């Protein structure tokens, strides 16, 4: 009901909408990430319209190293995208 | 606001 | 414009809102937690009516150890949050 | 949803 709590199930909600789609319904896969991020995060990142930026984002999220990006690494993305958003600010 | 890519990575 | 980004807004609006009361404006301080909590996480957390409850959240969020909770210390009790709420489901 | 306190901490 606050907007902090409505963030907290955003996370959530789109998280689960992508991880979903394919394969563990717990992971994104990269095909899983790169939808997300061109569906969801248009405004904060570059469309990826390339394979290798796909692959490196993965590589970059995929913390564990088992080629998925489980909830815990999406959090850290999160976080990676949330304190870069100030600065600008 | 782009906030990207190497930022990031 | 997506929900997602919603939530990355709403995570900068809230920590601001709360830290830049007092003090350091980067930072939350056990009071400015504790209204953050009390106001904006009413739904997923017990109100915190006494003062070792404040102590003792700010004591686990506070992982650098100078007392305050920053952005980054912030965006972790977030994943904590988040990661708690699914389970439940 | 209460996801409180212990779990947490
Ligand atoms: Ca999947
Ligand atoms: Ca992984
Ligand atoms: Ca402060
Ligand atoms: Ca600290």
């Amino acid at each position: 009901m606050s907007e902090l709590e409505k963030a907290v199930v955003a996370l959530i909600d789109v998280f689960h909408q992508y991880s979903g789609r394919e394969g563990d319904k717990h992971k994104l896969k990269k095909s899983e990430l790169k939808e997300l991020i061109n569906n969801e995060l248009s405004h904060f990142l570059e469309e990826i319209k390339e394979q290798e930026v796909v692959d490196k984002v993965m590589e970059t999220l995929d913390s564990d190293g088992d080629g998925e990006c489980d909830f815990q690494e999406f959090m850290a993305f999160v976080a990676m995208i949330t304190t870069a958003c100030h600065e600008f600010f | 606001t782009k906030i990207d890519w190497n930022k990031i990575l």
